């Protein structure tokens, strides 16, 4: 029914500028305030500002922390213009439907768009199979990429149970993550188990088979 | 305005009561409504609105969620807690400057569980590139507290160790950990015994997984 879709998030250099957009449908856009909220990885949510509805003259209000950012709208998309970007701005950015004429504000949120403020360059991952030297644990090591995110599936999603994909950790401007899968001894090495790694930022898709030593 | 959420963390047994507090520096009550929201947020997802205007359930939100309070003092109660309730919760002033509280991470307690530990030597493809990572997965354990040490021929190594921990699983309430020791190929090939050692509540002595490079 109601839909919000953030776009425009990517890797951006410090001191740089970016404009994020939020695509809306399923409600009368013109009657609603529209807010932007961010969240640095592993940190609290932070309201940034809103643009008001027609009845209140499409004016804007901002938080103390960014009053540097600018909000605007196409009457059905809403924008966030970000200037002089720095480290603290690195976050997932959300749009949310704010107050209209009674409906709860912040009931509807988009999926967010990831903003990464860094001088480090986009780098594809190296993918390494982790094979053992009743139930067997296999894994993949995804090393040396930038920026986030990368996604991992096993056997194209066919292996859904017993998967652990670990949060990425940054070291010297390169990310590392790993993923493990635990399968019955009857599936492997009898048949093949593959980790499927994707890094949309570098346009990388790698499928790595875990072959016995 | 300042919103002070406490506690920042709490653990509650399945089917018991979770009580989370939010105090405002000034009253957020108008002559009609108290402008306090409560959210639930799970890893990789936007926040979910549970409670609007302090005491009202958003449509479809289970009855176990309850909000109370007025003025400056508010409370989110969850009873009986479910396994899926493992999450971070936020209060927020739902008008004016729309200030979020700092958040509360809720753990759902479960029976103790020893980590399933697996060790992996460097892949032949990593070695070809001149690098060597030894990986250790410590999976599906409880409680959360765990310590891992790497040893190369009995000599502890910390430089080049990268650790990552998952959030509490939403379904089985366990935690998992990954520890990756990165070395150069030349150092790897200069040593034999490689050992992942884990200290956890479930054992009085380290849980050990090992391989010897020249037995490979
Ligand atoms: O700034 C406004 O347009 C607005 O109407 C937004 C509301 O959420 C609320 O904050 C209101 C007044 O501040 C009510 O006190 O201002």
């Amino acid at each position: 029914e109601v839909m919000l879709v953030e776009s425009g998030g990517g890797l951006v250099q410090p001191g740089g500028s970016l404009r994020l957009s939020c695509a809306t449908s399923g409600f009368t856009f013109i009657d609603y305030y529209m807010s932007w909220v961010r969240q640095p990885p592993g940190k609290a949510l932070e309201w940034l500002g809103f643009i008001r509805n027609k009845g209140n003259g499409y004016t804007t209000e901002y938080s103390t922390s960014v009053k540097r950012f600018t909000i605007s709208r196409d009457n059905s998309a809403v924008y966030l213009q970000m200037n002089t970007l720095r480290a603290e701005d690195s976050a997932t950015y959300y749009c949310a439907r704010d107050i209209g004429y009674g409906n709860s504000p912040f009931a509807y949120w988009g999926q967010g768009t990831l903003v990464t403020v860094s001088a480090a360059s986009i780098t594809p991952p190296s993918v390494y199979p982790l094979a053992p030297g009743s139930m067997v644990t296999l894994g993949c090591l995804v090393k040396g990429y930038f920026p986030e995110p990368v996604t991992v599936t096993w056997n194209s999603g066919s292996l859904s149970s017993g998967v652990h994909t670990f949060p990425a950790v940054l070291q010297s401007d390169l990310y590392t993550l790993s993923s493990s899968v635990t399968v019955p001894s009857s599936t492997w090495p009898s048949e093949t188990v593959t980790c499927n790694v994707a890094h949309p930022a570098s346009s990388t898709k790698v499928d790595k088979k875990i072959v016995p030593r | 305005i300042v919103l002070t959420q406490s506690p920042a963390s709490l653990a509650v047994s399945l089917g018991q009561r979770a009580t989370i507090s939010c105090r405002a520096s000034k009253s957020v009550s108008s002559s009609v409504n108290s402008y306090m929201h409560w959210y639930q947020q799970k890893p990789g997802q936007p926040p979910k609105l549970l409670i609007y205007l302090a005491s009202n359930l958003e449509s479809g939100v289970p009855a176990r969620f309850s909000g109370s309070g007025s003025g400056t003092d508010f409370t989110l109660n969850i009873h009986p807690v479910e396994e899926e309730d493992a999450a971070t919760y936020y209060c927020q002033h739902s008008r004016e400057l729309r200030t979020f509280g700092g958040g509360t991470k809720l753990e759902i307690k479960r029976a103790d569980a020893a980590p399933t530990v697996s060790i992996f030597p460097p892949s032949s493809e990593q070695l070809t590139s001149g690098g060597a990572s030894v990986v250790c997965f410590l999976n599906n354990f409880y409680p959360k507290d765990i310590n891992v040490k790497w040893k190369i021929d009995g000599s502890e190594r910390q430089n080049g160790v990268l650790n990552s921990w998952t959030d509490q699983d939403s379904k089985d309430s366990t935690y998992s950990m990954s520890s990756t020791l990165t070395l150069t190929k030349d150092e790897y090939e200069r040593h034999n015994s490689y050992t992942c050692e884990a200290t956890h509540k479930t054992s009085t002595s380290p849980v050990v997984k090992s391989f010897n490079r020249n037995e490979c």
